[PDB]
């Protein structure tokens, strides 16, 4: 680690502490990771036996790739590529004027791609959410923070981006999950604000519930068989999503209701949703051989 | 071939990619032991038994088994000159780096010790896992002997499955990783040749995509195995405490399997 020259500390969370840094030497500026082995009695934690052997094998341009793992005793320095910002902070920077929409199409088609590349490897992210997506000078976002990451799972990411089977004590986890998240995020960064910001579990049902109806057992089968379902909460109609994301188009408001759709057997995959007419002008067309 | 059904979530063509893909970076020594000239291959059959009892007694999964079994095999084929009386350290510590990654609550690093009555420290063993984890270079995602089982199964009950069924090609392929020479075999072919020994050929290019000329030299084998298993009869599905009846299935067992190992090699 002697190689290394730490310009500034950019948080400090449950991932340990991420700091900005140059190679003295090769003049490269990454993002460092520290985890301390010192204060922990199980040895290397877990999340991140499981980030480093995932991010090995998951090489994407839109996931932050691991550039090497140092082991400075009683230390764990997990060396990444630096990107600027991240997605949160940059929204509360663009919130006056708003993200110009063929930006919020770009980040979109590459979120979708990132993903659908996980989703291929059949990993979960778990996690997704603005603060773990990450943007840099040049027009790419990539998808960061895969300590939650899981190959499928079981149930047991914060509460604005949860899907409604999480919430309603669904026993497992699916690919639908990150979607719900995406979709999410997609209407966050057209409306300028959080689509579902409620401050309890309860709250973030009956939250998703205003917006996309209570949902019945012809929308979504199963739902009243479900363990924290109750026939008492109360019936909210589906609002127009003409006014739940107006900047949006006739091809946005489809892609979005199809990413928040209530079913997770139903929710658009991350490869379907990149051939949807919304990504026309950003998808090319590739021959299919039937064979 | 391919064995997947079309996938809502990914295209099957490149979810099968990538599975094979793993089995081509993934690699095993059927002779790694050569490396070690003072070891000999029941040290090998003698240590993974004893993590499959330890693995029993904690109620840990399958997959966590498996896990440790790959990172044990692959660590030693990095290795040279390696004492028997440094084993129990390497296979603990290999079983404590795949509960850590594969289970929801993991035993405590204190657990992991006691079950070695003072060989090993909860300090050798945080010592000993990372000198596995970055001797792997970090490579701890494979697709163990019994995932492939398990995919198998699931293609087979689509075209959920039965736990009964389950356990018992997996008390089959139990008895074979104790023998290096399964090593030969990629772990997808291990699976295959054993889900076949309990059904068809028909079956398993159903489920596996391999084809018979694939899985025909590791059915031989596995004949040996096999028919050990055959003649003392398959295990029952047993309960275990504080585990959901649905996923029983999935917690490691442990038998007589090393007098078992001895009748199928004579043959
Ligand atoms: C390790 C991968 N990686 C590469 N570049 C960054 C990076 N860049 C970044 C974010 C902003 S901010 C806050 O002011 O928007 N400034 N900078 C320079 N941030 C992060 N973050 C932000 C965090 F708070 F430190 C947590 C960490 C995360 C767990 C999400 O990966 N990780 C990066």
């Amino acid at each position: 680690m002697e190689n290394f020259q730490k310009v500034e500390k950019i948080g400090e969370g449950t991932y340990g502490v991420v700091y900005k840094a140059r190679n003295k030497l090769t003049g490269e500026v990454v993002a460092l990771k520290k985890i301390r082995l010192d204060t922990e009695t199980e040895g290397v934690p877990s999340t991140a036996i499981r980030e480093i052997s995932l991010l090995k094998e998951l090489n994407h341009p839109n996931i932050v790739k691991l550039l090497d793992v140092i082991h400075t005793e009683n230390k764990l320095y997990l060396v990444f590529e630096f990107l600027h910002q991240d997605l949160k902070k940059f929204m509360d920077a663009s919130a006056l004027t708003g993200i110009p929409l063929p930006l919020i199409k770009s980040y979109l088609f590459q979120l979708l791609q990132g993903l659908a590349f996980c989703h291929s490897h059949r990993v979960l992210h778990r996690d997704l959410k603005p603060q773990n997506l990450l943007i840099n000078t040049e027009g790419a976002i990539k998808l960061a923070d895969f300590g939650l990451a899981r190959a499928f799972v079981r149930t047991y990411v914060t509460l604005w981006y949860r899907a409604p089977e999480i919430l309603l004590g669904c026993k497992y986890y699916s690919t639908a999950v990150d979607i719900w998240s995406l979709g999410c995020i997609f209407a966050e960064m057209v409306t300028r604000r959080a689509l579902f910001p409620g401050d309890s579990e309860i709250d973030q049902l009956f939250r998703i519930f205003r917006t996309l109806g209570t949902p019945d057992e012809v929308v979504w089968p199963g739902v009243t068989s479900m363990p924290d379902y109750k026939p008492s909460f109360p019936k909210w109609a589906r609002q127009d999503f003409s006014k739940v994301v107006p900047p949006l188009d006739e091809d946005g408001r489809s892609l979005l209701s199809q990413m928040l759709h209530y079913d997770p057997n139903k929710r658009i995959s991350a490869k379907a949703a990149l051939a949807h007419p919304f990504f026309q002008d950003v998808t090319k067309p590739v021959p299919h051989l039937r064979l | 071939g391919s064995p997947l059904p079309v996938l809502s979530w990914a295209n099957r063509e490149e979810v099968w990619k990538i599975m094979l893909n793993k089995e081509k970076t993934y690699l095993r020594d059927q002779h790694f032991l050569e490396q070690h000239p003072l070891l000999q291959p029941k040290m090998r059959a003698i240590l993974l038994d004893w993590l499959m009892e330890v693995c029993e007694v904690y109620k840990l999964h399958r997959e966590t088994f498996y896990l440790a079994q790959d990172f044990f095999d692959r660590y030693m084929a990095t290795q040279e000159n390696v004492v028997k009386t440094l084993l129990q350290l390497i296979g603990i510590s290999s079983l404590f780096i795949a509960a850590k990654l594969e289970e929801i609550y993991p035993p405590k690093l204190h657990q992991f010790a006691y079950v070695t009555d003072g060989a090993c420290s909860g300090d050798e063993i945080l010592t000993m896992e990372l000198m596995i984890m970055k001797a792997l270079k970090w490579r701890l995602s494979p697709l163990t002997i019994v995932s492939w089982l398990n995919v198998y199964m699931q293609v087979a009950y689509l075209n959920q499955y039965p736990q009964q069924i389950f356990i018992q090609i997996a008390e089959l392929l139990d008895l074979c990783v104790l023998d290096v020479d399964c090593l030969e075999f990629p772990y997808g072919i291990l699976a295959a040749s054993a889900l076949y020994h309990f059904s068809s050929s028909e079956l398993m290019q159903k489920v596996s995509g391999y084809q018979w000329c694939d899985i025909e030299n590791c059915v031989k084998w596995m004949v040996p195995f096999a028919m050990v298993i055959r003649e003392t009869g398959s295990s029952k599905l047993k309960h275990f405490r504080g585990v959901a009846d649905e996923d029983a299935h999935n917690i490691q067992t442990h038998r007589d399997s090393l007098d078992l190992l001895d009748k199928a090699r004579a043959k």
